[PDB]
């Protein structure tokens, strides 16, 4: 009569359909813990994610809805394919658990950080990457989490986009950024508290470029006001206009700081953290450090879009229409847009979508 | 056009939310 088994795995336990058999942990987050586990029916190693009262307060549930919400919408190679829906309770009142199920990557791409990457496998992996985010863009939705624990990979040199929990749908309204662990990869606009445009995510591919090249985070910070010092330091004290932009006390702040200069990019990427350089006219170390110049830029209305990111040299080489001009997502007649529910409400918003798509 | 690679190698051989509410 009972379709569901319940395994152990350290604190947390997994109830699930009996279809998915030998879970194991493979990796986890803010919002618990992630299993492999073999799909009898389908005859495949699936992932399998669990959000545990995730109505229990305000920003896990707007985190889980946005969750739910997406992963329905998103068709695309290089965003995370969306598998099962279940929940082990069977009514409203005792429902208590969402499991989501996605295919299996082999790694996310902390793994690849370390290790040197020649220029194909690079500028292959960033295109991907680019991919994912206009497929995002292409609806309205700006994803601004991405950084590499949220980015996984496979030993065939595929690589997919996860986790939209904060991911916000179109709109002109500013829509302040959720409290995050891992800010390293924020763009000025939101660690200063402004509004922004989808290219906050481009600003984060930044990061990610910088790391694959330099194995080290580009900036380290424990707190909003160390972070900042790290960007100045490096990039340089931005231009005045740019300080218009502030607010008045952010930007007497931001006025007082000590006026850095920043480096060049050679001597912030020079050619020994870069692979032999290729015989292609197009995989330089020159190319690829052209493009972090024009993705690690303090002013977003400077900042290049992921549209220019993949007509750059260094990413055109791998172009084809059917991955960076593929069909949207649907987003449907749903709001993301940080409104506010009760919990009661909350507990029903994220009932429905369980059990309709 | 370069060919895409195939294999990738996984494995080695060798409270606060914006810059003001902390002023
Ligand atoms: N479908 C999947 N395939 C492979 N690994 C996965 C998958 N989903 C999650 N993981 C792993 O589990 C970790 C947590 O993923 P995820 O939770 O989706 O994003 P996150 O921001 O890093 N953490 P979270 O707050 O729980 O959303 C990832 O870094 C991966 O290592």
């Amino acid at each position: 009569d009972n379709n569901f088994y319940s395994v152990e795995i350290g604190d947390s336990t997994f109830t699930v359909l009996k279809r998915y058999q030998n879970l194991k942990p493979i990796g986890s987050g803010a919002q618990g813990i992630v299993c492999a586990a073999y799909d009898a029916i389908l005859e495949r190693n699936v992932a399998i994610k669990k959000l545990s009262r995730p109505f229990q307060n305000q920003t896990h549930a707007k985190r889980a809805y946005r969750e739910l919400v997406l992963m329905k919408c998103v068709n695309h190679k290089n965003i995370i394919g969306l598998l099962n829906v279940f929940t082990p309770q069977k009514s409203l009142e005792e429902f208590q658990d969402v499991y989501i199920v996605m295919e299996l990557m082999d790694a996310n791409l902390c793994q690849v950080i370390q290790m040197e990457l020649d220029h194909e496998r690079m500028s292959y992996l960033l295109y991907q990457m680019l991919c994912g985010i206009k497929h995002l863009h292409s609806a309205g939705i700006i994803h601004r989490d991405l950084k590499p624990s949220n980015i996984v990979v496979k030993s065939d040199c595929t690589l997919k986009i996860l986790d939209f929990g904060l991911a916000r749908t179109a709109g002109t309204s500013f829509m302040m950024t959720p409290y995050v662990v891992t800010r390293y990869y924020r763009a000025p606009e939101v660690i200063l508290g402004m509004g922004y445009k989808e290219n906050v995510d481009l600003w984060s591919v930044g990061c990610i470029m910088g790391e694959m090249v330099c194995h080290k985070i580009l900036f380290p910070g424990r707190d909003y006001i160390d972070q900042w010092n790290k960007v100045i330091e490096q990039l340089g004290t931005p231009c005045p206009e740019f300080m218009k932009k502030l607010q008045p006390t952010v930007r007497t702040y931001v006025e007082n700081r000590p006026k850095y200069a920043g480096y060049s990019f050679e001597k912030l990427f020079p050619d020994v953290l870069f692979p032999a350089d290729s015989e292609h006219n197009k995989l330089k170390a020159s190319q690829a450090r052209d493009l972090l110049s024009k993705m690690l830029v303090i002013d977003a209305s400077k900042r290049i879009s992921v549209d220019e990111a993949l007509q750059h040299p260094y990413i055109n080489v791998w172009y084809d229409p059917s991955e960076a001009e593929a069909p949207p997502p649907k987003i449907p007649d749903k709001q993301l847009d940080e409104r506010e529910h009760t919990i009661e409400e909350w507990k029903e918003l994220i009932y429905k979508e369980v059990m309709d798509l | 056009r370069p060919k895409r690679p195939t294999t990738l190698n996984l494995f080695p051989q060798v409270s606060i939310c914006l810059s003001d509410e902390l002023p």
